[PDB]
């Protein structure tokens, strides 16, 4: 967007509580001890999402993003006015009389607010804006 | 020769080699088997001959592939798009296209 | 099966699953609690 | 520079007939070299076998060298860039106005064209 | 196996003979195997003098029958050994033959791979990614059919009108014209050239298909999905593996052909003359707009 | 063909160096072991080769006996002297063919004397396009 | 603008073969057509800049233009070069140039430098081939002297008619100040040599 990523590792989760509270049986003292990470980071956050198969490539990029997404939604639309009421049906920006999509890109940026026909220069402005990054919109 | 002339002149001087190794075979023959000097007493005058002859060949198909001075590098081609006949016989298509 | 002076320039398994690297990291880790 | 390399080139290719048709030379030569027998040890004649054996097999080899070094320099005769974009098939040239026909009337599909107007 | 014994045995040559020269110098039975040292000690062997010792005709005999046997066998070995090379060269001329066909039709060669083969660009008439066969020989073939990194048996480009429901509407498929060349090897090089051209092409514009929602065009991920008038979608996608509606067909005619004529203006647009003012007309990259403007006449229409 | 450089300096050394082996005879000394040790020795005093191809050897000779049945009474020897001597003129003639040939442009080289004044040329007219003297 | 470039002679005998493997994997061919005029700045007192890019360049291209039309002199494009000289300690390195590439627009042309006073000196004409890559391009050359001076008419005056063809891969800068286009277009034209390297030598020469 101008780094922003995920480690993938391995993780543990000792507790006595179900630890040796049984032990010696079916709960083994020792593990000893093993499982999975995916740390999600920039900007100050860290998701420990579960790790699942099945699985695809995607997921992780995508579905983590999509969270991103919808709180990118939820960002805008609380520092935005109550006047424009931005849905999750598309970031439906309502300009009125008009009312337009607002998204961001999958992947490389440049978001995908769109206007609803042919749009001009307007998604041009906000997107190119977007590539000179610097000055976030919402005023 | 010219284009593929000098690599076919290398075509059909295949076959002119192995063949030596049965003059040779006879090259032993001659006094091995045939008991007589006179054998290899040509022999000796046809396969250094038959051997030498088409070592000059190619050794002057190579200097004088030295003398054609054909580039060694492969071009790194740029990604081409539209050769005139590629464009003009897709027009063809436009109109089978139509 | 059983088992199954040229040209340089061309175009522009590892019958391990990068098992190898896996038990070297059994190696690493048969005594990662131990070390 | 571009010189040296064509011609280090050829010339590793010419010394590689030097020492391939060398080898067919000299490998030809001493088994006639091998040829003697008396006044030697019968268990002297044993080796001669090998000797008549590695000098064959070195000849044939070589040969099989010189016909690497052969498609080699066929290589190096064919590699020469082609003179031109060559023929294939231009054959049939396409129609100027059935293209023309298909763009405007197909966009003209459902419109109250007045023709062109003064 | 044998090896081991004769070298062995000559193993045994140096560490017996190295038990002889032990009997002075000490710099010899160094060289012995190790458990013979650990032992008997060294300087046990001795020489005797002793007889010429004997003589026999089976010397002079076999070294004569041995010879005899010997040169016969220089000879088996040229003459079969030229039958196997007379062979390689009868194997070996098709190909070039077929390369006759090739660059005596003048046609595009290269070093390859550890192929050892020709490095041919099949794509010598242009696309988007280059593209060069390897050259394989296939010996059922007497000829030398040629492959690449296809998975795909045949491949090209459908497209057609799917409905609210999705149901077909209008439709059509790509097709090349047909060359009809004396060798089909060359017919071949137009068929991956064809395979070629419709990747680069295709692959090229669902990898545009970025800013697609703008006058709501959008996409599966699987080809272009066309939200427009009427809920429809006009799918066009790689190939697996009455007057009105033939002109349902002409419509799918100024789609199929004008698409890959777009794909010629940008062999044309890829030649990187990115020209200013459509520079100030569009916003990236090298992108062609295959789709927007010509539909964009369609709802100029609408 | 390391072996054969083996067998080249092997037989290389055979030489005239059976002249003295010949009444040459191995025997163990006094720091020899003696309860058991020795057949081992005896092994090593065992010229024998390979029964099978001692049996080969045997097989040479009963089997050329055998062209002998073929071929009853057929001295060849004698003049198989002179096989060999035509061996060894043969290959004294082979020699001289040999030495009669031609062996192995460098003008090339000159080709190169083509762009070289051409790059004093190529010198020469951006002399002009830079200071344009006549 | 800080152009970038190095040069290598091509014998006209191997020349469109050098094409071939040339413009079928490049942009172009294109055909050049300049009349230049090198007016000399002849000035007091020294230290004069005095160095051959001092002297004043006015470039009309002209390729488009007839071989004897005749409102060329002042109506087909013009433009001017003095051009800061390659630079010093630049061994085998591709020269960098900085150029002042004028452009003007009046039926007064030529006259503006003789508004500035300045004397004729040498003239020639750009008349190679030019195959590009983005902004780079490489130019191999043709530098024909007019039969006359402010002459368009054919034939022309190539120190030999066995003319040399001066090929001359480049860029242009913007400005020299950053590192980025120095080592990025280097590398893309160093390539660029290795691709002629398939055919020829190309070399630098102080300027």
């Amino acid at each position: 967007q101008l780094g922003h990523y995920i480690h993938i590792f391995v993780n543990t989760q000792p507790i006595s509580a179900f630890e040796r509270t049984l032990s010696s049986k079916r709960s083994s003292c020792e593990y000893d001890h093993f499982l999975l990470l995916v740390e999600w980071h920039h900007d100050g956050i860290v998701e420990h999402v579960p790790l699942d198969d099945h699985m695809d490539a995607q997921h992780l990029l995508l579905l983590i993003t999509q969270k991103h997404a919808q709180l990118i939604l939820e960002q805008i639309r609380k520092e935005l006015h109550p006047n424009i009421f931005s849905e999750h049906v598309g970031g439906g920006l309502k300009i009125h009389v008009f009312d337009n999509e607002i998204i961001v890109k999958v992947n490389s940026v440049t978001g995908r607010l769109v206007l609803s026909l042919s749009p001009p220069r307007h998604l041009r402005a906000a997107e190119k804006n977007i590539a000179l990054n610097t000055q976030p919109p919402a005023q | 020769s010219s284009d593929t002339q000098q690599v076919q002149n290398i075509l059909e001087l295949e076959a002119k080699i192995p063949d030596i190794l049965s003059s040779a075979g006879k090259c032993i023959e001659a006094i091995q088997l045939n008991n007589s000097l006179e054998d290899f007493r040509k022999y000796s005058k046809e396969f250094l001959e038959t051997v030498e002859f088409i070592s000059t060949g190619l050794r002057r198909q190579a200097l004088e592939l030295e003398k054609a001075e054909v580039p060694v590098v492969s071009l790194q081609p740029k990604k081409r798009y539209a050769s005139t006949p590629l464009s003009n016989l897709i027009f063809d298509q436009s109109s089978k296209l139509i | 099966d059983n088992l199954e002076e040229n040209k340089n320039q061309s175009i522009e398994p590892e019958d391990f699953s990068v098992v190898r690297a896996f038990m070297q990291s059994l190696h690493s880790s048969k005594e990662a609690p131990d070390v | 520079s571009f010189q040296r390399q064509l011609v280090q080139r050829t010339n590793t290719l010419n010394s590689s007939i030097d020492n391939a048709t060398l080898t067919i030379l000299s490998r030809f030569q001493d088994i006639l070299d091998i040829a003697i027998n008396e006044g030697k040890d019968k268990y002297t004649v044993a080796p001669e076998v090998y000797q008549i054996e590695c000098h064959t097999v070195s000849m044939v080899r070589a040969v099989e060298q010189l016909l690497d070094v052969s498609r080699q320099i066929k290589s190096y005769w064919l590699t020469n860039s082609l003179s031109t974009s060559f023929p294939t098939v231009d054959y049939s040239e396409p129609d100027l106005e059935k293209v023309k026909r298909t763009l405007t009337k197909l966009q003209n599909h459902l419109l109250e064209v007045s023709l062109i107007e003064p | 196996e044998q090896i081991m014994i004769a070298q062995t045995e000559c193993s045994l040559a140096l560490d017996m003979t190295s038990l002889l020269l032990s009997k002075f110098k000490e710099n010899s039975i160094e060289t012995i195997s190790p458990f013979l040292k650990s032992t008997v000690p060294p300087s046990s062997l001795q020489f005797s003098r002793s007889q010429p010792p004997e003589s026999k005709e089976s010397d002079a005999t076999l070294a004569k029958c041995w010879k005899e046997k010997s040169l016969t066998s220089s000879c088996k070995f040229l003459f079969e050994a030229k039958e196997r090379l007379t062979s390689v060269v009868e194997t070996e001329h098709e190909y070039y033959t077929e390369l006759v066909k090739v660059k005596e039709a003048s046609w595009p060669l290269f070093n390859s791979q550890g192929s050892n083969h020709l490095s041919v660009q099949y794509s010598c008439l242009g696309g988007i990614s280059l593209g060069l066969g390897l050259i394989r020989m296939k010996p059922e073939s007497k000829s030398f059919e040629v492959q690449s990194s296809l998975l795909y048996s045949q491949a090209a480009l459908k497209i057609s009108i799917l409905n609210k429901d999705r149901d077909e509407i209008g439709s059509s498929t790509w097709s090349w014209p047909s060359q009809n060349c004396n060798s089909v090897l060359l017919k071949d090089i137009y068929k991956l050239q064809e395979i070629l051209f419709e990747m680069d092409i295709w692959n090229s514009l669902l990898q545009e298909a970025q800013s697609c929602g703008n006058q709501g065009v959008n996409f599966t991920g699987d080809e272009i999905l066309v939200p427009i008038s009427d809920d429809h979608v006009v799918r066009i996608t790689l190939e697996t593996s009455k007057q009105e509606k033939e002109l349902l067909k002409c419509l799918c005619d100024t789609l199929n052909a004008i698409a890959h004529i777009l794909f010629l203006k940008h062999c044309r647009k890829s030649d990187r003359r990115s020209q200013q003012p459509e520079l100030y007309m569009a916003i990236d990259a090298n992108a062609p707009l295959i789709l927007r403007p010509l539909i964009f006449y369609y709802n100029l229409n609408q | 063909n390391i072996l054969l450089s083996q067998i080249h300096s092997l037989s290389n050394n055979l030489a005239a160096h059976s002249h003295t082996l010949q009444t040459t005879s191995i025997y163990p000394s006094l720091e020899f072991p003696v309860k058991e040790q020795e057949p081992l020795l005896t092994t090593l005093l065992r010229t024998k080769a390979l029964p099978e191809v001692e049996e080969w050897e045997a097989n040479t000779l009963q089997e050329y006996e055998a062209s002998i049945s073929s071929q009853p009474k057929k001295k060849e020897a004698n003049d198989a002297y002179q096989k060999d001597q035509l061996w060894d003129q043969a290959r004294i003639i082979f020699m001289e063919e040999r030495e009669n040939y031609s062996w192995f442009r460098q003008l090339e080289i000159d080709r190169a004397t083509e762009e070289q004044n051409a790059n004093q040329m190529l010198t020469d007219i951006l002399s002009f396009m830079k200071s344009g003297k006549r | 603008m800080q152009e970038l470039y190095l040069l290598g002679v091509v014998p006209s005998r191997r020349f469109e073969a050098v094409v071939n493997s040339l413009s079928k994997t490049l942009d172009g061919p294109k055909t050049i057509l300049e009349f230049w005029v090198v007016y000399r700045p002849k000035d007091v007192p020294p230290n004069l800049p005095r160095q051959p890019d001092s002297w004043l360049r006015l470039c009309s291209n002209i390729e488009s233009h007839d071989e004897t039309d005749t409102e060329w002199s002042k109506n087909t494009q013009w433009s001017m070069y003095l051009e800061g000289n390659s630079e010093p300690k630049r061994e085998d390195k591709c020269g960098i140039r900085p150029v002042n590439r004028a452009k003007l627009t009046n039926g007064s042309v030529t006259e503006f430098v003789e508004k500035m006073g300045y004397e004729f000196s040498h003239e020639y004409i750009i008349q190679g081939l030019e195959y590009f890559f983005f902004d780079t391009t490489v130019r191999i050359y043709q530098t024909l002297i007019p039969s006359q001076q402010r002459s368009i008419k054919p034939p022309f005056h190539p120190m030999n008619e066995e003319q040399p063809w001066i090929l001359h891969v480049y860029t242009h800068v913007a400005d020299a100040s950053n590192q980025v286009a120095m080592a990025k277009a280097e590398a893309n034209l160093t390539k660029v040599k290795t691709l002629l390297s398939a055919f020829c030598d190309l070399k630098n020469v102080r300027l």
